C-alpha cells in the first residue's frame, strides 16, 4: 500500500510503444516478440483491471490519454486476442470504460467506438469474400459454421502434414518449410482451445527430413508449460518425440517433478506417484537417451544435498514407474540393462531388478546377504573391468526402494546374533567413503546398540532417556533411522515414541527428515502388503500431529 | 409440448427484430426476458434435445417458418437455421444487439453488465455466455491466423478445406428440405443459382457430389437439378478444371454420355488452318484445342468404366467424319493420335 | 525443380536399410535393433561398421545461411535430425563392438565446438558417449546438461537439508 | 563370463510367469564356479531341448518394418515375391515405407517399388 500508479504507469508506456512495434503481426518478428511478452501482457492487464474496475469512467483521466490506442492495437493484433483470457480480460477493461448516461459528446462517441471494437473481435468477416458470400446465401450466422470450418481447416492442414511426412525424399510436392513455422508460431497462442489440438500432434509426430529443426522453441516451451499444468492431454507419442527434439522441455519437465517434492508435497509420495504416472516419464523413459538425461539431474541433486532422504525416495518412487512400463512395452526389441545402467556390472542389476511381492517375507534376509556379497565385490575389490568406483555402485543400490530400507526392519527381527554382512550393507548405505577402518568402526557401534535395544525389547516397555543415552558424530542418521525402525517394530513402542520424539526433534529437518522416514515406511508396507497394524496406524497419528509442529 | 409454440415462435419474432432499428422504448426488462427465454431454449437442447416427437415437431416449425419467409421479399432473414443453434440462441442475440446501432445508453450499459458480469463468476459448472463468447472470439482470430499463415488453395478442389466445408454446408441445408418436402429442393436450388456467386456455388456442389454420405440423397438430388437445367450445366463443365469433372464421372456414371456430348459439339465448331497447324474457333468464347485435348485428356487417364466410353464416341465421331488417317482434316483424328 | 535425393543414397545396402530405419519417429531406436538382428539372419552376417563411422563423417558441401555460403558438412549433420538422436542411442547401446580410432572421429564432430545453434542433444550425447568409453572424464565440470539446468537444480536442492552421506571426497 | 548375466522370457504370459517366480527364488544359487548352463539348470530346476526342432526352429515371421505381430488387428500378410527374402510386412508399415522412396511410383490402387530387405520388386494393392 505505497505506489499503486507508479510501475503500471511506466509499464504502459513501455507497452503502448510494444504493441505500435507489433501492429497487426502480419510479419516474423512482430509474432515472434507478441508470442513471448503476451503473458506480461496478461498480468499488466489483470492491475489495469482492478484499477479500472474499482473507479468509473469518463470522470478520471488517469491513463484515459491513449488507453484506447492500447486497447485498439491490442484488439486487431489477433495473437494478443487469442490468448487465455486476454480476450476476456480486454472485454472487460472496455466494459470499464463505458458509461451509463453519456453527457458530452465525447462520451458517446467513445462508447459507440467502445461497441465497434467489440464487433471487430467477435462478429467482423475478416476473411474470404466468395465463402462469406455463399453462406450470407444460404442465411447462416458465423456463429453456427466457425466451428466446423475451423475445423476442416485444420484437418485439412494435418493431413497435409502426414503426406509431407510419408514422402520423405520423393518428387512431390514438399510442403514450404516457412509454411510448417508459421503454422508452429499459431499454435502457441491457443493451445488451450480444443480445436487445434490435432494440427499439435501432427506437428510433433511428423518431423521430416531435415537436418535443421524447423520449428522455434517458444512452440516447445507454450506446449510443455500446457502438458505440465494439464491443459492439453496429447497421446504419449506425441511427447516422447517433444523430449526428443528439444533438450530444455525436458530438462524443464524434470525440473517442475523437482519443484513438487521441495515446495508442495514433502513426504507425500502417493501424491509423488500419481504426478509422475499422469506425466508421462516412466513410457518416455524407455527411451535409452531419456533415461541417461533424466539421471544426470538426479545424480546433481544427489550430490548437492549429500544423500537426501526425499531425492532418495522420489527415485525410488520414478524407478519403481520406469520398470513396471519397462516391463509392459518390452516384448520384443528391448536395450540391455548396460544400456540405461551402463556404470555398474549387469550382474548387479539383474538381482536387484527381482522385486519383493514375488519373494516371501523369510527369504528377504537371504536376497540382502547375496547383495552385500556382490556389492564387497564391486567395492573393496576394485579392479579393472567392473564399476568405475564405490559412489556409482551406491547410485545403483538407490534406485532399488526396498533393499536399502529393509536392512534395519530385518536387523531387529535376527538382532538376537547379527549377521556381519547385513552392518557391511546398512554402513555401506549411510556412509559411502570411509575406509575398511571407518566401516568396521561403524559395524560395531551398531551392534552394541542391537546389545543395548535387544536388552531393552526383551526388557518391559521403559523410559525415553535410556534410548538418547546411546543417541548421544559421523553416524548419527542411521542410529536415528534404526532407532525410529524399532519404535515402530517392537510392541514396546506404542507408548515411548513421543517420548523420544520430542527430545529427537532438536531443529526442524529432523523432524522433516524422520517423516520422510515414516512416509516411505508407509508407503513401502501397503504396497508389499507386509503390516502389523499397531504400526501403520501409529505412523499416521505421529506423521499427522508432528506434520502440523514442522 | 404446446406450450413450447407461443415461447419459441415470440423468441424467432424478438431474434429476427433483433438486427431492426426501431430500438427507442427497449429496456433492461426486454434485455433481461430474451436472456432467461433463451436459457430455456437452451436448457430444452440439454434436457429432451434427442429422439423425441417435440424434437421433429420444433424442426417442422422451424422449416416452415424459414420457407413462408423464404429469403425473398419481405426480409432475407437468415434465423436460428436449425435444431442445434437452440444450444446457443442467447449468443445471436446478445451480438446482433451489439451491433444493434439505436441501442439506447442506460439499457446498454445494463445489457453489457448482464453479459458481462465479470470473473466475480469465476466458478460455473454451466458454460456461461461470458465463456461462450470467449471461445468464438478465440476461434475467430485462430481462423484468421491459420488462414493468412499456412493455408494453400489445394488443387484437388475436393480436399480444400473451405470447398469441403461450404459443400458440407450445403448439404444439411438440402437434407432439411428433402425431409420436410413442402417444396421440391429443385425450386431453391435453381433461385440459389439465380441470387448469389455463380462462379463459387458451381465449384461447391462440385465438392458435393464427391463428399461421403454423412446420416447419398444430396448427390442423388443434385444431379437430377442438373440434367433439368442443361444450360447451368454448360457453364458447369466449361468453368471447372478436368481432373474435378472427371471423378465426378467414374462416380456418377449419369453424367458421362452427356459431358462427352458438349465437347463432342464444341470439338465440331473450329476450323483448322494450315499456316499455324492448329484447330481454332471462330467467335472469342470457344474452347481452345488444349482446353479440349485437356478435358479428354484427363477423361483417358481415368478408371475403365470411362475409358471404353470416351474411345468409342471419338472413333464413332471419326468415322462419321470420314476415316481419315491425318491431320489437317478431322478434330477427332488429330485427338486418337495426339494421345501416343 | 524440388528433386532431392536421400544422403544415404550412395551407401551400402544394410547400413542403407539401418538409416533409412530409424528415420521412423522415436520407434526408430528398437527398430534399429530389430534391423541388426535381421541382418545377422541374412548372409552378410559381419557389420563392418567403421565402414559407417567413416561415411558419417566423409564430408559434402551445402548452401544454407545467406543465399551465398558454401560450407562443408560431414553426413552426421546432415541426415535427418530424428536419424540424429536415434543414431547415438543405438551407438551408446553397442559402444563395446566399435573401433576407438573411428568412434572418436564421430565425437570430434558430437561436441559441435564452435557453432552458432547446436543440436542440443548431439552436444549431450557426445558427453554422454565420452564418459561410456572412459577417455573423457575431460576434467571440466563437463556433464550432459545446460548450465541453465545444473544452476538452477544447485539453487533448488539448496532449499533441502543436506544429508550426513560422504560422497565428495575432499 | 560365468557370472549372472540380464535375461528375461518371451512366449505365454501364464507359462513364464511360473520360471520368473522360480528364478528370482533361486537366483542367489548362482555360482561362478559352475558353467552358465550348469548354474541355469540347477537354478531354474530343468533340463532344455537340444534342437526339439532343428529345420522349422523358428522363421521371424514379423513386420520386418515394426517388428511386431498384431498391429491394430492387422497380421504379417504382404510378403516378397522373392525365394531369398520371403520377409513378410504390414499393409500399413509397407504403405507408409515405400510412399517414401524415390524408386516408388503410385497407379490407381497400387504401389510399386523395392523390397526393403532385398531391394527387389513388389506390389501392394490397397
Ligand atoms: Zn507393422
Ligand atoms: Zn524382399
Amino acid at each position: 500500500m505505497a505506489q499503486d500508479s507508479v510501475d503500471l504507469s511506466c509499464d504502459y508506456q513501455f507497452w503502448m510503444q510494444k504493441l505500435s512495434v507489433w501492429d497487426q503481426a502480419s510479419t516474423l518478428e512482430t509474432q515472434q516478440d507478441t508470442c513471448l511478452h503476451v503473458a506480461q501482457f496478461q498480468e499488466f492487464l489483470r492491475k489495469m483491471y482492478e484499477a479500472l474496475k474499482e473507479m468509473d469512467s469518463n470522470t478520471v483521466i488517469e491513463r484515459f490519454p491513449t488507453i484506447g490506442q492500447l486497447l485498439a492495437k491490442a484488439c486487431w493484433n489477433p495473437f494478443i486476442l487469442a490468448y487465455d483470457e486476454s480476450q476476456k480480460i480486454l472485454i472487460w477493461c472496455l466494459c470499464c470504460l463505458i458509461n451509463k448516461e453519456p453527457q458530452n459528446s465525447g462520451q458517446s462517441k467513445l462508447n459507440s467506438w467502445i461497441q465497434g471494437v467489440l464487433s471487430h473481435i467477435l462478429s467482423a468477416l475478416r476473411f474470404d469474400k466468395e465463402v462469406a458470400l455463399f453462406t450470407q446465401g444460404l442465411g447462416y450466422a458465423p456463429i453456427d459454421y466457425y466451428p466446423g470450418l475451423l475445423k476442416n481447416m485444420v484437418l485439412s492442414l494435418a493431413s497435409e502434414l502426414r503426406e509431407n511426412h510419408l514422402n520423405g525424399f520423393n518428387t512431390q510436392r514438399r510442403m514450404a518449410p516457412e509454411r510448417v513455422a508459421s503454422l508452429s508460431r499459431v499454435c502457441v497462442p491457443l493451445i488451450t482451445l480444443t480445436d487445434v489440438d490435432p494440427l499439435v500432434e501432427a506437428l510433433l509426430i511428423c518431423h521430416g527430413r531435415e537436418p535443421q529443426e524447423i520449428l522455434q522453441p517458444e512452440f516447445f516451451e507454450a506446449v510443455n508449460e500446457a502438458i505440465l499444468l494439464k491443459k492439453i492431454s496429447l497421446p504419449m507419442s506425441a511427447v516422447v518425440c517433444l523430449w526428443l527434439r528439444h533438450l530444455p522441455s525436458l530438462e524443464k519437465a524434470m525440473l517442475h517433478l523437482f519443484e513438487k517434492l521441495i515446495s508442495s508435497e514433502r513426504n507425500c509420495l502417493r501424491r509423488i506417484e500419481c504426478f509422475i504416472k499422469d506425466s508421462s516419464l516412466p513410457q518416455a523413459a524407455c527411451h535409452p537417451a531419456i533415461f541417461r538425461v533424466v539421471d544426470e539431474m538426479f545424480r546433481c541433486a544427489l550430490l548437492e544435498t549429500d544423500g537426501a532422504l526425499e531425492i532418495i525416495a522420489t527415485i525410488q518412487v520414478f524407478t519403481q514407474c520406469f520398470v513396471e512400463a519397462l516391463e509392459k512395452a518390452s516384448k520384443q526389441l528391448r536395450f540391455a540393462l548396460k544400456t540405461y545402467f551402463p556404470y555398474t556390472s549387469p550382474s548387479l542389476a539383474m538381482v536387484l531388478l527381482q522385486d519383493p511381492q514375488d519373494i516371501p517375507r523369510g527369504h528377504w534376509l537371504q536376497t540382502l546377504k547375496h547383495i552385500s556379497e556382490l556389492l564387497r565385490e564391486a567395492v573393496e575389490d576394485q579392479t579393472h573391468g567392473s564399476c568405475g568406483g564405490p559412489f556409482e555402485s551406491w547410485f545403483l543400490f538407490i534406485h532399488f526402494g526396498g533393499w536399502a530400507e529393509m536392512v534395519a526392519e530385518q536387523l531387529l527381527m535376527s538382532a538376537a546374533e547379527p549377521p556381519t554382512a547385513l552392518l557391511w550393507l546398512l554402513a555401506f548405505y549411510y556412509g559411502p567413503r570411509d575406509g575398511r577402518q571407518q566401516r568396521a568402526q561403524t559395524m560395531v557401534q551398531v551392534k552394541a546398540v542391537l546389545g543395548h535395544l535387544l536388552a531393552m525389547s526383551r526388557s518391559s516397555s521403559l523410559s525415553a532417556q535410556d534410548l538418547q543415552t546411546v543417541a548421544g558424530a559421523p553416524a548419527q542418521q542411521l542410529i536415528r533411522h534404526l532407532l525410529l525402525n524399532f519404535l515402530l517394530w517392537a510392541p514396546g513402542g506404542h507408548t515411548i515414541a513421543w517420548d523420544v520424539i520430542t527430545l529427537m526433534a532438536h531443529t526442524a529437518e529432523i523432524t522433516h527428515e524422520i517423516i520422510g522416514f515414516l512416509d516411505q515406511t508407509l508407503y513401502r508396507w501397503n504396497r508389499l502388503g507386509i503390516e502389523s497394524p499397531r504400526s501403520e496406524k501409529l505412523a499416521r497419528e505421529l506423521l499427522k500431529e508432528l506434520r502440523t509442529q514442522v | 409440448m404446446e406450450s413450447l409454440l407461443q415461447h419459441l415462435d415470440r423468441f424467432s419474432e424478438l431474434l429476427a427484430v433483433s438486427s431492426t432499428t426501431y430500438v427507442s422504448t427497449w429496456d433492461p426488462a426486454t434485455v433481461r426476458r430474451a436472456l432467461q427465454w433463451a436459457r430455456y431454449l437452451r436448457h430444452i437442447h440439454r434436457r429432451f434435445g434427442r429422439h423425441g416427437p417435440i424434437r421433429t415437431a420444433l424442426e417442422r416449425r422451424l422449416h416452415n417458418q424459414w420457407r413462408q419467409e423464404g429469403g425473398f421479399g419481405r426480409g432475407p432473414v437468415p434465423g436460428l437455421a436449425n435444431f442445434q443453434a437452440l444450444g446457443h440462441c442467447d449468443v445471436l442475440l446478445s451480438l446482433r444487439l451489439l451491433e444493434n446501432r439505436a441501442l439506447g445508453d442506460a439499457a446498454r450499459y445494463h445489457l453489457v453488465q448482464q453479459l458481462f458480469p465479470g470473473p466475480g463468476v469465476r466458478d460455473a459448472d454451466e458454460e456461461t455466455l461470458q465463456e461462450s463468447l470467449a471461445r468464438l472470439a478465440r476461434r475467430r482470430s485462430a481462423v484468421h491466423m491459420l488462414r493468412f499463415n499456412g493455408y494453400r488453395e489445394n488443387p484437388n478442389l475436393q480436399e480444400d478445406s473451405l470447398m469441403k466445408t461450404q459443400a458440407e454446408l450445403l448439404l444439411e441445408r438440402l437434407q432439411e428440405v428433402g425431409k420436410a418436402e413442402a417444396e421440391r429442393p429443385a425450386r431453391f436450388l435453381s433461385s440459389l443459382w439465380e441470387r448469389l456467386p455463380q462462379n463459387n456455388f458451381l465449384k461447391v456442389i462440385a465438392v458435393a457430389l464427391l463428399q461421403p454420405p454423412l446420416s447419398g440423397e444430396g448427390s442423388q438430388v443434385l444431379v437430377h437439378w442438373l440434367l433439368g437445367n442443361s444450360e447451368v450445366f454448360a457453364a458447369f463443365c466449361r468453368a471447372l478444371p478436368a481432373g474435378l469433372l472427371t471423378l465426378v464421372t467414374s462416380r456418377h456414371p449419369a453424367l458421362s454420355p452427356v459431358y462427352l456430348g458438349l465437347l463432342t459439339d464444341w470439338g465440331q465448331r473450329l476450323h483448322y488452318d494450315l499456316q499455324k497447324g492448329i484447330w481454332v474457333g471462330t467467335e472469342s468464347q470457344d474452347v481452345p484445342w488444349e482446353e479440349l485435348h485437356n478435358r479428354f485428356q484427363s477423361l483417358c487417364q481415368a478408371p475403365p468404366p470411362l475409358k471404353d466410353k470416351v474411345l468409342t464416341a471419338l472413333e464413332t465421331c471419326k468415322a462419321q467424319d470420314g476415316d481419315f488417317e491425318v491431320p489437317g482434316l478431322s478434330i477427332w483424328t488429330d485427338l486418337l493420335l495426339a494421345l501416343r | 525443380e524440388g528433386v532431392e535425393p536421400a544422403p544415404w543414397a550412395q551407401l551400402e545396402a544394410p547400413a542403407r536399410l539401418l538409416l533409412q530405419a530409424l528415420q521412423a519417429g522415436p520407434e526408430g531406436a528398437r527398430r534399429g535393433l530389430g534391423v541388426l538382428r535381421a541382418l545377422g539372419s541374412r548372409g552378410w552376417e559381419p557389420f563392418d561398421w567403421g565402414r559407417l563411422l567413416e561415411a558419417l563423417c566423409r564430408e559434402e558441401p551445402v548452401v544454407q545461411g545467406p543465399d551465398g555460403r558454401l560450407e562443408l558438412k560431414p553426413l552426421l549433420l546432415r541426415l535427418p535430425r530424428i536419424c540424429q538422436r536415434n543414431l547415438m542411442s543405438l551407438l551408446m547401446a553397442v559402444r563395446p563392438s566399435l573401433p576407438e580410432s573411428g568412434l572418436l572421429s564421430v565425437l570430434q564432430i558430437a561436441q559441435q565446438d564452435l557453432a552458432p545453434d547446436p543440436d542440443a542433444w548431439l552436444r549431450a550425447l557426445g558427453e554422454l558417449l565420452r564418459r561410456d568409453l572412459g577417455v573423457g572424464t575431460s576434467m571440466e565440470g563437463a556433464s550432459p546438461l545446460s548450465e541453465r539446468c545444473q544452476r538452477q537444480l544447485q539453487s533448488l536442492c539448496r532449499g533441502l537439508g543436506l544429508g550426513g552421506r560422504r560422497l565428495k571426497s575432499p | 563370463p560365468t557370472m549372472l548375466p540380464e535375461c528375461f522370457f518371451l512366449g505365454a504370459d501364464h507359462v513364464v510367469k511360473p520360471l520368473g517366480i522360480k528364478l528370482s527364488r533361486n537366483i542367489h544359487l548362482w555360482d561362478p564356479e559352475n558353467s552358465v548352463l550348469q548354474n541355469l539348470k540347477d537354478v531354474l530346476e530343468i533340463d532344455f531341448p537340444a534342437r526339439a526342432i532343428l529345420e522349422k526352429s523358428d522363421f521371424t515371421m514379423d513386420c520386418g518394418i515394426c517388428y511386431a505381430y498384431q498391429l491394430d488387428g492387422t497380421i504379417p500378410d504382404q510378403v516378397c515375391d522373392n525365394s531369398q527374402c520371403g520377409q513378410p510386412f504390414h499393409q500399413i508399415c509397407l504403405y507408409e515405407w515405400l510412399r517414401g522412396l524415390l524408386t516408388s511410383r503410385q497407379s490407381f490402387n497400387i504401389i510399386f517399388g523395392e523390397c526393403p530387405y532385398c531391394s527387389k520388386p513388389i506390389t501392394l494393392k490397397m
